[PDB]
């Protein structure tokens, strides 16, 4: 059941599936890129644990986790094309 | 037996997966000693021929490099006449996360892509970099020669 | 690679995106495999510079020694400190594979 994995796939911030997970390095907390990077753009706490980034630039603590999303991609078979194609209507509505 | 635990998954992975124009495998049921094949690579003057190694895994592979040579007399810059290869990964940059099939393919560039300037067999070297013409040729007729 | 600045930069999609609401194990064998063992992943342990996983045990022998490089891309690895225990992947594993 794609159900039973939620709690290790999703975002604690907007609770949606990780998308483009990115982890915050310190602590190993994963979260959307969208929603860490957004997060930074005002906090150096860590969303989840409140873990302090140390750098000025919070963005030096960040790495994309790969491995990860190749996992949630075979676990939720869809997910990939789906966000290729909320993606498709934003920009067809919007050039 | 971690040694052999890791020898046997590698093997397990070539038989799924194996290295494009390379085989392996071991030597009459010794698992620490196998034999490999590495066919000649098509763009290089080696095309055609057909080249043996020998592998040894130490103890404690993978965190010890195995010993790698060919067996197949061979006309390169880098093997010698005892079959000795200078490849990195072989000794000063081995990581415990390369594997057999990792070094075959690295194996098969070096025969397309030689290193002049660290070599074995100077006399080899020299020719390499001011006549490719004659290293081509010599090549082609070791090729012919050794690697039926 | 690019710049950090380029890396983390968000598309206009990006900026306004909202959350994408909430088969067989065998598929992921790469995925869960341990670099050194190739074995599946025990007690992850994770490079903080790469997010390179590896067992507890394997990276720990590998590194003593060693060089002080990951296994898997060669980066540095300055310290005791570059490395961390990954629990929420062991229990995706867990997840995954039930004992
Ligand atoms: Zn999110
Ligand atoms: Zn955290
Ligand atoms: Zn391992
Ligand atoms: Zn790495």
């Amino acid at each position: 059941l794609v159900k039973d994995f939620n709690p290790y796939i999703t975002c604690y911030i907007c609770k949606g599936y990780l998308i483009k997970p990115t982890t915050v390095t310190e602590c190993l907390h994963t979260f959307c890129k969208t929603c860490i990077v957004q997060h930074f753009e005002d906090s150096n706490d860590c969303p989840r644990c409140g873990n302090q980034v140390h750098e000025t630039n919070p963005l030096e603590m960040l790495r994309l986790d790969n491995t990860l999303e190749e996992i949630i991609f075979k676990l939720v078979p869809g997910l990939r094309e789906q966000e290729l194609e909320r993606e498709s209507e934003f920009w067809k509505k919007n050039k | 037996g971690s040694a052999l635990k890791r020898i046997n998954k590698e093997l397990s992975d070539l038989a799924r997966d194996p290295p494009a124009q390379c085989s392996a495998g071991p030597v009459g049921d010794d698992m620490f000693h196998w034999q490999a094949t590495i066919m000649g690579p098509n763009d290089s003057p080696y095309q055609g021929g057909v080249f043996f190694l020998t592998i040894h895994f130490p103890t404690d592979y993978p965190f010890k490099p195995p010993k790698v040579a060919f067996t197949t007399r061979i006309y390169h810059p880098n093997i010698n006449s005892n079959g000795s290869i200078c490849l990195d990964i072989l000794r000063s940059q081995w990581s415990p996360a390369l594997t057999i099939s990792k070094v075959l393919l690295s194996i098969c560039s070096l025969l397309c892509d030689p290193n002049p300037d660290d070599p074995l067999v100077p006399e080899i070297a020299r020719i390499y970099k001011t006549d490719r013409d004659k290293y081509n040729r010599i090549s082609r007729e070791w090729t012919q020669k050794y690697a039926m | 690679t690019q710049p950090l600045s380029k890396t983390w930069e968000l598309s206009l999609y990006e900026l306004q995106r909202t959350p994408q609401e909430a088969v067989s194990p065998r598929s992921l064998h790469s995925e869960l495999m341990c670099p050194i063992c190739l074995d599946m992943l025990k007690n992850t342990m994770t490079t903080k510079e790469c997010l390179h996983r590896f067992c507890a045990d394997c990276i720990i022998t590998a590194l003593r020694s060693g060089n002080k490089e990951c296994p898997t891309c060669r980066k540095k690895l300055v310290s005791k400190r570059s490395l961390r225990p990954d629990p929420n992947f062991d229990a995706l594993i867990s997840k995954i594979y039930p004992s």
